[PDB]
């Protein structure tokens, strides 16, 4: 599983995917990207959510609450989500977020959504948390996308 | 990045420049570098000097050619009488001795000999071969579709005819141009008679103005009938006459059809997404705003 | 052995066109690769068909879902 | 009205700024409003026609387009750079990252006013500005 | 010239029509390109070499526009419907004038598939198994919707055919709404309250419809009044389940996975199909993005601590599904992962010397290939395995 939160790789870094993440056929993912499960969350329908498989089009500025909500449903009773949070459907995040849950090794990559919207630091560590939480059960790895 | 003299004749820069400032951008985001000619004149104009004099109008037009003759390049050209006048002149100096022999000893008063060694090319000719930039090439450049738009085209007749002495084929329904349109988006749409002549040309736009502007008015007329919503062209005589004559339609009959006039240069850089500002849509006698909210 | 179509103009380099074609893939990644000739390779940042003669395409459109902006056409119709 | 906005990246504008920040392809890439169709036609801005985006740090006149990546209802969007950073407000929150992405601003359609070059804006912002 | 053979061929929408114009008659080989799924098994039995067959996957995955699954020469085809009856998923009807027509049945001179499709009536139970499990949409349930997912085909409780009987105490009807004010069943009715009595009196009515031996409003009575019971006789069977004969393709998913084992279908083609998983290139699912029987599947990838020394498969089949249609080896951009043999069509209809030439065309092993030659670009030429 490839999540890419708040994050452009087609237009900021643009041989990434056909480099480290999606369509290489490595070792273990000989069948390539046809056995990858790509998410990207941002407002825009950017280039990359063209390319994925899903797409959370959140709210610009409530990824704090959208990562609370993963956390809670991963933490287990996520039930006591409300109907909607920010602007993204519980029934998709709960989706997700059984993708996540089952996915043999995953991996998050963040960028401008995160470190440069409201709550600059906390988005992150709240997204550090979130994969430090879902390594109880899979295999998470965070990684930020630098740029220069 | 193919290389031409770009002749640049009256009506574009001295009353339509935006027609001449979209054919440079666009011509230079799609593989073509149009370069301008020093001092170039008047293209003796076919119909107002041809009458007059031919062998004027032959030594006018091949001082035109010696220009690029001498620049070492191929002339482009965004005008059908313009095309008329330098490529017609080309191909008739190109193979007739003695009118060559007089040209020449015309032009040695200037210092200046004509050999023939450069070829004449439209813009849109050029637009339209594949070797060139084609019209793959146009959709790859079009980046607002300017869908939903119904868009007639007009030919004119000095690009096109006479087919016995020109290379784009069939005059009586030619659909080259109608491609070009389709290529943008827009819906090129068929009228009756679309291969009339506006009525400007040999210079009756001056000689009788009421005679051609019924000529342009039973085109208007057969455009509107269609539904067309703005007229395409690809001369400036011709949109000059479909842009002037509309409000001297208005004012001596008593016809309405404020249908805006566009060369295809102009629609060009629309769909590449030039602004209206920077094509000089204020510098047309009709409005081109309800096209505008159309297409944007 | 179809005829796939390259926008040059809004072309990136991005190489996921490259990497996903299943002819291309067929060289490094198959046991006993059969073929070894490949459709696309990035020269000077755009994505340059060698396959001239259309004769490798299967009309498979993995390249064509693959691009992220996309620019590249598939014709299904004999050239 | 309030029209929240981001600021943020494209390849034409990598590609702008390695062939110069001093170039045409750099103005033509950079000076970019990339806006919803809805709110382009509910302000009533003319697609490709200048604009003055004006925050509370500034202000700046920029070409309105639509953008194929799809900005929701209530959304602006200008490539990173010269422009965008001549409206970006400079709080920081403590952490030294400005506000480089979700600060309100307000849209004024505001045609026939020239385009301000990259060297004018910050010449000018410094007061340097010789031509 | 002369005009009036006058040959076209329109896309109208989703539909290519390919016709042939006389001044009164016409022909029209109209080719729906919804159902089409990419099997040559109409350009292998084109008995004038028309139809060829084009960009497969990309077709079928809906990234190409400007083409469909196959192209027909109109110019060539004779309107011979051949390919009309040989075609596995009625993808390509003929009409003559303005009808589907097919001359050729008329005269009795071709032989048909014989799919053999059946579905006893007095053994199916109305499941949704078999609605759920056929790829193409042709399995029809007819059966009044009960209250899951809509509105009562009858009524929950009359999707069983029960027996009950509901009393009460007229001695203690205390007639206060709550027998009603559960069930659908129990309309409690209070005829106009005069002080002549001063008291309140009614009626409860309770209609078989609606009941079921709930038994909650017996004890939702404040006073004891109410009683009930229940059970089935025999067997329900509301509506019928058929197969639409036109469209399925033998491929025996309902049939493998029915309940009552009601369904006979018989696969038009018999032979064995191959995969070679060691030769796929990997991220290439475009034959299982095309297969219409979905008999093709990505081996799914055993997770840690189970993979015991054994990576994967990229690919393989399921026998019990593939129909040897050959839409898979069509699509596949390999060299030879893919080994397609027919051994036997089934058919009902005598015979003819065309339908042996068709059953040699047909049966001849087949595999897919890299660089064919150029001549022949904008179609499909497979391998000719000895
Ligand atoms: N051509 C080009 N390439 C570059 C750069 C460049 O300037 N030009 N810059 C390089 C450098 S310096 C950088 S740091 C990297 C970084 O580049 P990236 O980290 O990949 O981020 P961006 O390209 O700016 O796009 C960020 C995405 O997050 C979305 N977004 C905005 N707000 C939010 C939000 O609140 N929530 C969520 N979930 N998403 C939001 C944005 O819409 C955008 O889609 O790129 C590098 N690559
Ligand atoms: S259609 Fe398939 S085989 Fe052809 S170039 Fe694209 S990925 Fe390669
Ligand atoms: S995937 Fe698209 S953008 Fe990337 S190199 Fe290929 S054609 Fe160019
Ligand atoms: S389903 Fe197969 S046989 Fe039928 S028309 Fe389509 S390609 Fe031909
Ligand atoms: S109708 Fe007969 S000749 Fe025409 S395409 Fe079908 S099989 Fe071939
Ligand atoms: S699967 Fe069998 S039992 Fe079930 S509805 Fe279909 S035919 Fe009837
Ligand atoms: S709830 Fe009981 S007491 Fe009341 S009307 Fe019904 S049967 Fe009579
Ligand atoms: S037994 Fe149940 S279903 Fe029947 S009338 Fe009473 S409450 Fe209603
Ligand atoms: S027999 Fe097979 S193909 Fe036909 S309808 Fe049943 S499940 Fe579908
Ligand atoms: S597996 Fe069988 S049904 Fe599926 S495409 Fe291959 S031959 Fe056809
Ligand atoms: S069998 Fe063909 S379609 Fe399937 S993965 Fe291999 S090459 Fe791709």
């Amino acid at each position: 599983v490839i999540v890419y939160w708040g994050s452009n790789p087609a237009h900021a870094h643009p041989r990434h995917m056909s480099r480290y993440s999606i369509f290489p056929r490595g070792f273990f993912t000989g069948k390539g990207q046809k056995k990858r499960t790509v998410i990207v969350i941002d407002p825009r329908f950017t280039d990359t959510a063209n390319v994925a498989d899903y797409h959370l089009q959140v709210k610009q500025g409530h990824d704090y609450e959208l990562f609370n909500a993963f956390r809670m449903v991963i933490h287990g009773h996520g039930k006591d989500l409300p109907d909607e949070v920010a602007g993204i459907k519980k029934e998709t995040i709960l989706e997700v977020a059984e993708i996540m849950k089952n996915a043999r090794f995953g991996t998050t990559f963040f960028g401008m959504g995160l470190t440069h919207t409201d709550g600059r630091n906390h988005n992150i560590d709240i997204a550090i948390s979130l994969t430090r939480d879902l390594n109880k059960i899979s295999k998470w790895t965070i990684m930020a996308m630098r740029g220069h | 990045m193919h290389e031409y003299a770009f002749f640049l004749g009256c009506i574009a820069p001295n009353r339509y420049p935006g027609c001449e400032a979209s054919a440079i951008k666009t011509s230079e985001k799609v593989g073509i570098k149009l370069l301008p000619l020093k001092g170039a004149s008047c293209c003796p104009a076919p119909g107002a000097f041809g009458s007059i004099d031919l062998n004027v109008w032959y030594a006018m037009a091949a001082r035109n050619l010696v220009l690029a003759e001498e620049m070492k390049k191929d002339i482009a050209l965004i005008c059908n009488g313009c095309y008329k006048s330098i490529w017609e002149v080309n191909h008739i100096l190109k193979h007739n001795d003695e009118l060559r022999d007089n040209v020449n000893e015309v032009l040695a008063e200037i210092d200046m000999q004509f050999k023939g060694t450069i070829d004449v090319w439209h813009l849109a000719e050029l637009y339209y071969d594949d070797k060139v930039c084609g019209v793959q090439k146009i959709k790859d450049s079009v980046t607002t579709p300017l869908s939903g738009a119904k868009v007639a085209a007009h030919y004119g007749c000095h690009l096109m005819k006479p087919k016995k002495e020109r290379h784009f084929g069939d005059t009586e329904n030619p659909m080259w141009f109608e491609e070009l349109i389709g290529a943008l988006g827009a819906e090129p749409i068929q009228y009756r008679n679309k291969m009339q002549c506006c009525g400007a040309g040999g210079g009756v736009r001056g000689y009788d103005i009421v005679h051609a502007l019924d000529i342009t008015n039973e085109k208007l007329i057969n455009i509107q009938e269609a539904g067309a919503d703005a007229i395409t062209e690809l001369c400036p005589f011709c949109q000059l006459q479909f842009d002037r004559g509309q409000i001297e339609i208005k004012e001596k009959f008593g016809d309405v059809y404020n249908i805006p006039v566009l060369h295809y240069n102009e629609l060009l850089g629309l769909a590449q997404g030039m602004s209206p500002q920077d094509l000089a849509l204020d510098l047309h006698a009709i409005d081109c705003t309800p096209f505008l909210q159309k297409v944007l | 052995a179809f005829a796939v179509h390259v926008n040059m103009e809004r072309c990136t380099g991005c190489n996921n066109c490259v990497v996903a074609c299943p002819v291309n893939a067929l060289e490094l990644n198959t046991v006993n690769p059969s073929s070894t000739d490949k459709i696309y390779k990035v020269i000077n940042g755009d994505a340059v068909i060698l396959d001239v003669k259309h004769e490798l395409c299967a009309g498979c459109g993995i390249c064509v879902d693959a691009c992220p902006y996309d620019v590249i056409q598939l014709s299904g119709q004999p050239p | 009205k309030t029209l929240n906005m981001i600021t943020q990246r494209a390849v034409e504008e990598g590609i702008a700024m390695e062939i110069g920040k001093t170039s045409r392809q750099y103005f033509d890439a950079c000076s970019i409003i990339e806006m919803n169709e809805q709110d382009m036609k509910e302000l009533g801005i003319m697609k490709n026609t200048n604009v003055r985006v004006k925050s509370e740090s500034g202000e700046v006149v920029v070409k309105a387009v639509v953008g194929r990546q799809t900005c929701y209802p209530g959304l602006c969007h200008i490539r990173q750079g010269v422009w965008a950073n001549q409206v970006v407000p400079p709080r920081t929150q403590s952490t030294g990252a400005p506000q480089y992405s979700g600060f309100p601003v307000t849209v004024e359609p505001v045609p026939n006013e020239r385009l301000k070059t990259a060297l004018e804006l910050v010449q000018g912002a410094v007061g340097m500005w010789k031509g | 010239s002369t005009l009036f053979p006058k040959y076209s061929k329109t896309t109208d929408g989703s539909k290519v029509i390919m016709e042939q114009r006389l001044l009164q008659q016409v022909n029209n080989l109209i080719l729906d390109n919804d159902i089409c799924t990419g099997c040559g098994i109409c350009s292998e039995v084109c008995p004038e070499e028309a139809i060829s067959v084009g960009a497969v996957g990309g077709v079928r995955r809906g990234l190409v526009d400007d083409a469909a699954s196959i192209h027909v020469d109109e110019t060539k085809c004779s309107y011979c419907g051949v390919c009309v009856i040989m075609c596995p998923f009625s993808a390509l009807a003929l009409k003559v004038d303005g009808e589907e027509r097919l001359p050729i049945l008329e005269k009795e001179g071709f032989p048909t598939y014989d799919k053999g499709t059946a579905i006893d009536q007095d053994k199916c139970v109305r499941c949704n198994i078999c609605d759920d499990v056929c790829p193409r949409d042709a399995i029809d349930r007819d059966v009044p919707l009960f209250e899951g997912e809509d509105k009562e085909g009858l009524a929950k409780g009359q999707a069983v055919e029960l027996k009950i009987e509901f009393k009460v105490d007229d001695e203690k009807c205390t007639k206060c709404g709550i027998c009603g004010n559960l069930c659908e069943a129990i309309n409690v009715l209070h005829k106009p309250f005069s002080p002549e009595i001063g008291k309140v009196e009614g009626e409860v009515i309770w209609d078989e419809a609606y009941c079921d031996g709930c038994n909650v409003c017996a004890e939702a009575c404040p006073s004891e009044a109410i009683k009930v019971t229940r059970t089935v006789v025999g067997q329900k069977k509301l509506g019928n389940v058929n197969i639409i004969d036109e469209d399925c393709c033998t491929c025996r998913w309902c049939a493998i996975n029915c309940p009552t084992e009601a369904i006979t279908v018989n696969k038009i083609f018999e032979g064995e199909i191959t995969f070679h998983a060691e030769k796929c290139p990997g991220g290439c699912s475009t034959c299982v993005d095309v297969c219409p029987a979905n008999a093709i599947y990505l081996p799914t990838p055993k997770p840690a601590k189970d993979m015991k020394g054994q990576i994967e498969a990229k690919i393989a089949v399921n026998k019990d599904f593939c129909i040897l249609c050959g839409a898979c080896v069509n699509a596949c951009p390999g060299e030879d992962i893919i080994y397609l043999r027919r051994d036997s069509v089934k058919i009902k209809g005598k015979e003819t010397d065309l339908f042996k030439k068709i059953k040699e065309k047909l049966f001849t092993p087949r595999t897919s290939k890299v660089k064919e030659q150029p001549s022949l670009a904008g179609s499909v030429e497979l391998k000719a395995v000895s």
